[PDB]
RNA sequence: UAUACCUCUGCU
RNA sequence: AGUAGUAACAAGAGGG
């Protein structure tokens, strides 16, 4: 509906390879912070924990 | 290509690729860029006026109102106490009992955030006291045969250990 | 009263001094007890004479861990937060 | 939702249930229940 | 004052006040006024209800011993002091 | 060391 | 032997 009659449309069937291996807890920290921007700092800190704990995660 | 650093509290060879060099091949790479993320996250805020506001607001009321009970629900969790996976209800009950046996009992209030507080404080106590169970064998007489029976053994863990156990994430093969 | 109006709850108002005021001045409690209370409350006033928020913060161990986690070219969790 | 000894909660109700089951509902049974309630409560 | 209340009031009222007050977040060390207020409010609730019984005929009576025992019933029920639930 | 038995377990 | 398939089963633990 948003396009014009003289335009093309392609769809890509998509899979992201190595999804989890390449997603970083530090970025999750950046996200959670930026999302919470302007909120109470106790709430800002409380959510920021998990990204940090993940950034320093060790695996059995 | 990332930056290696030894952790102060752990000594773990921690790799950091964020804000690292940009890749130059189609191979898989984890060198994201903080400013580029924030740009997208900002744009997402831009495109949805006051979404983050209500989103956070709902989470605030949630946090404030959330009892500890809510954590007995859900999938199994790795129980640092037993070094095995356990149902949430037990894995929690064990952690609370240990917290209680040591110097932690804010959760006694009955609200998730108070329990959630204790966890950050527990990183301070360097000598964490936990009870172990082990198999001893007694001797019984019949109107004489050996007998098996379980005994308990208190052990204390170092900062190094407890901090690791807390940051420990179990692994399995998916079937 | 101007708050408990509607519901017919029995209101009894005492004081440290000695005076008293119940609902409609129909005192259901016997006189000796009501006197004894006014004595105790007096003795309390004599003895007394002759005598919100919500918070959460990183402790040191975790604070250092927070400082450790964040991206390169940053030193402090507070600094990165500010950024 | 409650922050209180599990036993205390049971006792407190055990009283009023036993009382109102008589008051507006035998006193020897009531006394027997209250005696038991106290008798237990004595034990630490 | 914390010591003033702890000196002038009994363990039951102290413990009950210590319980009931622990809900908002405040404590007797910082917010003494409401601790003493609730303590006195409790003490009056006790003094008002104690020793008062009802007879089998339906008459109101007061007594010394205060142990009920079959033939008598408590006249007043003490709501305040118990747990909210 | 070997041979017989006996008990517990069948996702832990 | 056979099952099986990136590691296992082909009994395990105990009366040691």
């Amino acid at each position: 509906a948003k396009s014009t009659d003289e335009e093309l449309s392609y769809t890509i069937t998509g899979d992201n390879t190595k999804w989890n291996e390449n997603q970083n807890p530090r970025i999750f920290l950046a996200m959670v912070l930026r999302i919470t921007a302007g909120q109470p700092e106790w709430f800002r800190d409380l959510l920021a924990v998990a990204p940090i704990m993940f950034s320093n995660k060790v695996a059995r | 290509r990332g930056i290696w650093k030894t952790n102060s509290e752990t000594g773990a060879q921690q790799l950091n690729p964020i804000d690292g060099p940009l890749p130059e091949d189609n191979e898989p790479s984890g060198y994201a860029q903080t400013d580029c993320v924030l740009e997208l996250i900002e744009g997402l805020d831009r495109s949805h006026p006051g979404l983050f506001e209500t989103a956070c607001q709902e989470t605030i009321d949630a946090i404030q109102q959330t009892r500890v009970d809510k954590l007995t629900q859900g999938r199994q969790t790795y129980d640092w106490t037993l070094n095995r996976n356990q149902p949430a209800a037990t894995a929690l009950a064990n952690t609370i009992e240990v917290f209680r046996k040591n110097g932690y009992k804010l959760n006694e209030s009955g609200r998730l955030i108070d329990f959630l507080k204790d966890v950050l404080l527990s990183f301070e106590n360097d000598s964490m006291e936990v009870t172990t169970h082990f198999q001893k064998k007694k001797r019984i007489r019949d109107n004489m045969i050996t007998q098996r029976t379980i005994g308990k053994k208190r052990v204390k863990l170092t900062k190094k250990n407890y901090l690791i156990r807390a940051l420990t994430l179990n692994t399995m093969t998916k079937d | 009263a101007s708050k408990l109006k509607g519901e017919n709850v029995y209101i009894h108002i005492f004081s440290f001094d000695g005076e008293e005021m119940a609902t409609d001045d129909e005192y259901i409690l016997d006189e000796e007890s009501r006197a004894r209370i006014k004595t105790r409350l007096f003795v309390l006033r004599q003895e007394l004479a002759t005598a919100l928020e919500e918070e959460f913060s990183y402790p040191p161990t975790f604070q250092r861990l927070a400082n450790q986690s964040l991206p390169p070219s940053f030193k402090d969790y507070h600094q990165f937060k500010a950024y | 939702i409650g922050m209180a000894s599990m036993l205390d909660a049971m006792l407190s109700r055990a009283r009023i249930d036993a009382r109102i089951d008589l008051e507006s509902g035998s006193s020897q049974d009531f006394s027997e229940i209250t005696n038991t309630c106290k008798a237990i409560e004595a034990l630490k | 004052m914390e010591n003033f209340v702890r000196t002038n009031f009994n363990p039951m009222i102290l413990e009950r006040a210590e319980k009931t007050m622990k809900e908002y977040g405040e404590n007797p060390q910082n917010e003494g006024n409401k601790f003493a207020a609730i303590s006195t409010h409790m003490e009056v609730c006790f003094m008002y209800s104690d020793f008062h019984f009802i007879d089998l005929e339906g008459n109101t009576i007061v007594k010394e011993n205060d142990d009920d025992n079959a033939m008598l019933k408590h006249r007043f029920e003490i709501i305040e002091g118990q747990e909210r639930n």
